[PDB]
RNA sequence: UAUCUACUUUAUUCCUCCCUGUACGAAAGGACAAGAGAAAUAAGGCCUACUUCACAAAGCGCCUUCUAAAUGAUAUCAUCUCAACUUAAUACCCACACCCAAGAACAGGGUU
């Protein structure tokens, strides 16, 4: 069920994640709500990531 | 129809002041009747080239192409160029010094 | 050690597996010309939004075309040979957006394949073709596989977009290639414009019109130029351009089957606006 | 960028390489079996094929005396080549040379050829025999064929 | 036997296919229209459609100065001088708003291509445009006009001179020096008449063609 | 192709013309975002120390095909306003002056003969 | 004389014309949009013609280019609401040897 999450106060609208493509001009920046759009696993799958150690082990 | 009777209604129609027209023959391929007719003045020769062009959009011919009226900045010149037929509106003085009546009956006679 | 088709056969054995392999070559081309005679899938009407097959054509080269307002048309021939479909995947086995159809064409010598491209198309029961090309696809249009598709899949005033590899130039440099000739970056951003191998690569040319099909050679004379050398493989599907995405009203929705004998086709479709060979000379007035 | 070009670009010029091939031609209508490398004898046998066409233009030719006077450096061989090698083809109509590869040149290893023209005086090549009729393979595929026929 | 020029390929990697085709079509064309013998000195006159007039045709005069192009799309370009000035048309000799191609004056110059005549006096390009066309025999080989023509002064269209032109309509002596003429004779290239693998023989092709014309009829 | 500073054969009976000089008459600027005219396009033009608007009549680089090729830049001069400065024209003139779009009927009305 | 890092195939605009000299204004004035055109550039191809040339490669040549409303509370009216409610990416790609439109080598395509 995480197309059913739930985030606290406005993040829907303004919490932003980046991504670049390496390419120049190919800065992507997404709101919570749009990328939630885009598919329904990646902001618990982000936020989890980001939670792990930062090492080998986190693949 | 659009023939040339009907720009004859349309210059008399407006009262023209001054009717040339030449049957161009066919070898010389530009067209089969060159009108040239004069008039009063700039305003005079524009609103008969927007009356003409009016009433030939209007008229018939929706296939046929629109016509672009020709020198709509200067003053003494204006021309507007159909299938058959392209008439010369201008000033008679220009007529003078443009002698267009000669050249398209002395095309090779002339100066 | 490896070995080739040729290599233990005596002189008396050679052009025997020629005339042999050749002739089931020739028997099981002849053996799918009665698609409809055979048990084909259920042919459904044409609804607005479905999509239908394309070809694979050899690029013939190409000639002009004068249409009836005295201009030219360059026109490139394609050549459609032994084209056939080859397997049909639902969207499910897919896992695709779309259904998927397999079509190959320009029969190829089956002493060069792998074996299980053999086995592929040993079990369709046809000589193997040179390439397959994939089609996205609705379930209306699904010949079954193993059907002949035709020039007159396509009709004049129809517009069509042609894939091939473009004519490679290998490895070519700056002023070629992209036709030209920071300091605080300290390095050369990725997709730099840079010597490296040109052409050789699948491009697309879309929206061509198609202006005379010739049924008899199973030539499409299509507008302008398309990708490849001539001789090439091309693959010719309907055009996706959104002012031309209504127009399969007319088209033969799942393919054109000859078989079917309902209003046979002439030596060749115009467009309206083609003069043809054999009219009288044109004149604008 | 080099489609279609069908010429081997040789020597140190395009007229250069008209006279290596000149002399390779002038050798093998002298020698009747040259070994020279690779690519230099298979532009030759280009050659070398033509020029028996021309040979077979007739003595009285004159296109063919120029073409001869022009190909053959060595003025004795022009009598051969209207005397010996084209009345020895005058039956088939192509394939006047057979090329074969030699193990490669000692030297500087070079990938080898020998150019022949067929039905020489020479001692023959030891040509590439295809397999024997009686194999096993060969005999399972003339069972093969003989039911083949069979079916008539 | 006359075969015209456009109907004998290039050679090239090209399908035989493709030719048939195209001859198809050119001689689907021939019914309607006829296309005359006539070589690169002939003078034509050719009544064209006018695309610009509303059925008007018209007709130019001139000395084809080129053969060039094969095929459905292949050219002649003529060229006339009048009123004081040179003027060139590429002509279509498929393009179905031709109606007629007159040969005036059937003639063979000394070269395959009078380019040159852009440099020659205008004497030597200029016609009269209501000229008569004049009677040759039925059955005769056809007048080779031989005329070394005589040349405007140095700065030409292109060297001339240089052998790899081949040109034999040009009186040299009255117009270049023995000096710049032994210069022209470095580029010679003798070897090049000499070699038998850029021999491009058309002879069982114009077999395969004269039965594609025997059988479309 | 008539670009920038490319000398020009007029063809008229105009006074400027006609009247000889040190200077061959050459174009200046081409009105067009590339600077290369063809048959129907104005250009700038030196004449005597005075600049001139032009319109180019038949080049020497080929066009299509039915279409004719000159042996010179043959060029008609004309006014500011677009009314031509000459009277006659004697070399022949392309009929591919009608289809584009600009001031052409002034100059058809002139033309002794048509190309 | 390149050792290391990095890298080496991610459609716009002008003019014309029409709609229209209508909308809008009240006269002067004067639209949009969408459409047809012609150009030019960029991007991607291609050689039928033309041109440099000639089993081909090219361009000067041709082809293609897809926040605003209503309603409405705090503050019974109103109020666009950091009040709530309602309404306004497809395509592309996907299985020895000899010749090659493939190619620096390797690779690739073809060899019926
Ligand atoms: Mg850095
Ligand atoms: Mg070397
Ligand atoms: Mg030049």
């Amino acid at each position: 069920n995480t197309r059913h999450i739930a985030f606290s106060g406005n993040k829907w609208e303004q919490k932003v994640y980046s991504s670049h493509t390496g390419y120049p001009g190919g800065f992507r920046q997404v709101t919570a709500a749009q990328l939630h759009l885009r598919d329904p696993v990646a902001i618990v799958k982000l936020a989890i990531y980001g939670m792990l150690p930062k090492n080998l082990h986190r693949r | 129809k659009f023939d040339i009777d009907m720009m004859v209604s349309l210059l008399r129609q407006e009262n023209a002041r001054d009717i040339c027209v030449i049957q161009v023959p066919p070898e010389m391929r530009y067209t089969d009747y060159f009108v040239i007719v004069s008039g009063t003045s700039t305003r005079h020769l524009h609103a008969m080239a927007f009356y003409v062009v009016k009433m030939y959009k209007h008229l018939k011919c929706k296939r046929d192409p629109h016509v672009k009226i020709e020198g709509k900045d200067t003053d003494d010149w204006l021309c507007v160029d159909f299938g058959s037929m392209v008439i010369h509106l201008m000033l008679p003085e220009t007529r003078e010094i443009y002698e267009l009546e000669k050249l398209w009956t002395l095309r090779s006679y002339d100066d | 050690s490896g070995t080739w088709w040729d290599e233990h056969l005596s002189e008396e054995n050679v052009p025997f597996i020629k005339q042999l392999v050749s002739d089931e070559d020739k028997a099981q081309l002849a053996s799918k010309l009665c698609p409809l005679k055979d048990e084909p899938w259920p042919i459904h009407p044409w609804e607005p939004g479905s999509f239908r097959v394309g070809l694979i054509a050899l690029k013939l080269g190409m000639m002009p075309l004068w249409t009836k307002d005295g201009q030219k048309h360059v026109v490139t021939l394609l050549q459609v040979q032994d084209c056939h479909v080859l397997k049909y995947t639902s969207k499910e086995n897919c896992n695709g957006k779309m259904a998927t159809l397999s079509v190959g064409g320009k029969t190829v010598s089956r002493f060069r394949k792998a074996t299980s491209i053999l086995e592929f198309y040993r079990e369709l029961g046809l000589p193997p073709k040179q390439t397959v090309k994939i089609f996205n696809i609705t379930d209306n249009a699904a010949i079954k596989p193993g059907t002949p598709l035709y020039a007159a899949h396509f009709r004049p005033g129809q517009y069509v977009d042609v894939t091939a590899k473009t004519i490679g130039k290998g490895f070519q440099g700056v002023m070629k290639r992209w036709g030209f000739k920071t300091g605080d970056i300290g390095r050369v951003w990725p997709g730099t414009k840079m010597p490296g191998k040109m052409g050789n690569i699948y491009r697309t040319e879309y929206g061509l019109k198609v202006w005379r099909i010739n049924t008899k050679h199973n030539i499409i004379y299509v507008n302008g130029s398309v990708p490849g050398h001539k001789n090439c493989l091309v693959k010719v599907k309907d055009s996706k351009l959104p002012a031309y995405k209504d127009l399969g009203k007319n088209l033969p929705f799942p393919t054109y089957f000859p078989d079917g004998d309902e209003e046979e086709l002439p030596e060749d479709l115009y467009d309206e606006n083609v003069c043809q060979p054999g009219a009288p000379s044109i004149t604008f007035a | 960028i080099s489609h279609g070009r069908v010429f081997r670009r040789m020597g140190l010029g395009p007229e250069s390489r008209i006279h290596l091939l000149r002399n390779l031609l002038t050798g093998l209508v002298r020698h009747e079996r040259i070994e020279a490398p690779w690519a230099r004898v298979d532009e030759m046998r280009g050659y070398a094929e033509k020029l028996i066409d021309y040979g077979k233009l007739g003595d009285t030719n004159e296109r063919a005396m120029r073409m001869a006077d022009f190909w053959l450096t060595e003025k004795d061989l022009i009598p051969k080549l209207f005397q010996v090698l084209a009345p020895r083809y005058k039956d088939q109509t192509g394939g006047y040379t057979r090329m074969l590869q030699i193990p490669n040149r000692s030297l500087d290893r070079a990938k080898m050829a020998v150019i022949e023209y067929k039905g020489n005086c020479l001692p023959p090549l030891p040509l590439p025999r295809r397999d024997s009729h009686l194999t096993l393979l060969n005999q399972l595929l003339q069972g093969l064929r003989q039911d083949l026929r069979q079916s008539q | 036997r006359f075969l015209s020029p456009e109907f004998i390929p290039r050679r090239g990697r090209t399908d035989p296919l493709k030719f048939q085709i195209e001859r198809k079509d050119m001689l689907e064309r021939r019914k309607v229209l006829h296309i005359p013998e006539f070589y690169v000195g002939s003078i034509l006159r050719v009544t064209t459609a006018d695309p610009y007039a509303s059925g008007k045709i018209s007709q130019f005069l001139g000395i084809c100065i080129q053969r060039s192009g094969r095929g459905l799309g292949a050219t002649f370009i003529l060229r006339n001088v009048i009123e004081g000035q040179g003027v060139e048309i590429c002509f279509e000799l498929y393009n179905p708003r031709v109606q007629e191609i007159q040969v005036v004056k059937l003639e063979k110059r000394l070269d395959d291509s009078l380019l040159y005549l852009r440099d020659a006096l205008p004497e030597y390009s200029t016609f009269d445009v209501n000229m008569k066309p004049v009677v040759q025999e039925p059955n005769q080989k056809v007048p080779v006009n031989e005329l070394k023509v005589k040349m405007k002064p140095k700065p030409w269209s292109k060297r001339w001179e240089r052998p790899n032109f081949n040109i034999k309509g040009i009186r040299f002596d009255l117009c270049l020096t023995e000096q710049q003429m032994k210069e022209a004779q470095k580029w010679n290239q003798p070897w090049l008449e000499f070699d038998m693998m850029r021999e491009y023989d058309t002879s069982k092709i114009e077999a395969a063609i004269w039965k594609e014309i025997e059988a479309s009829k | 192709a008539i670009q920038k500073m490319t000398r020009v054969r007029v063809v008229d009976n105009s006074a400027l013309g006609n009247s000889p000089y040190h200077r061959a008459p050459r174009c200046i600027h081409v009105y067009k975002k590339n600077g290369v005219g063809k048959v129907g396009d104005q250009i700038l033009l030196a004449i005597k120390g005075q600049k001139k608007k032009a319109l180019i009549v038949g080049h020497c680089m080929p066009g299509p095909r039915m279409t004719p090729r000159f042996d010179s830049n043959n060029v008609v001069l004309i006014e500011d306003n677009g009314n031509p400065v000459g009277t006659r024209i004697k070399t022949p003139i392309p009929t591919s002056l009608r289809k584009r779009e600009g001031e052409y009927s002034k100059v058809l009305a002139i033309a002794q003969n048509f190309v």
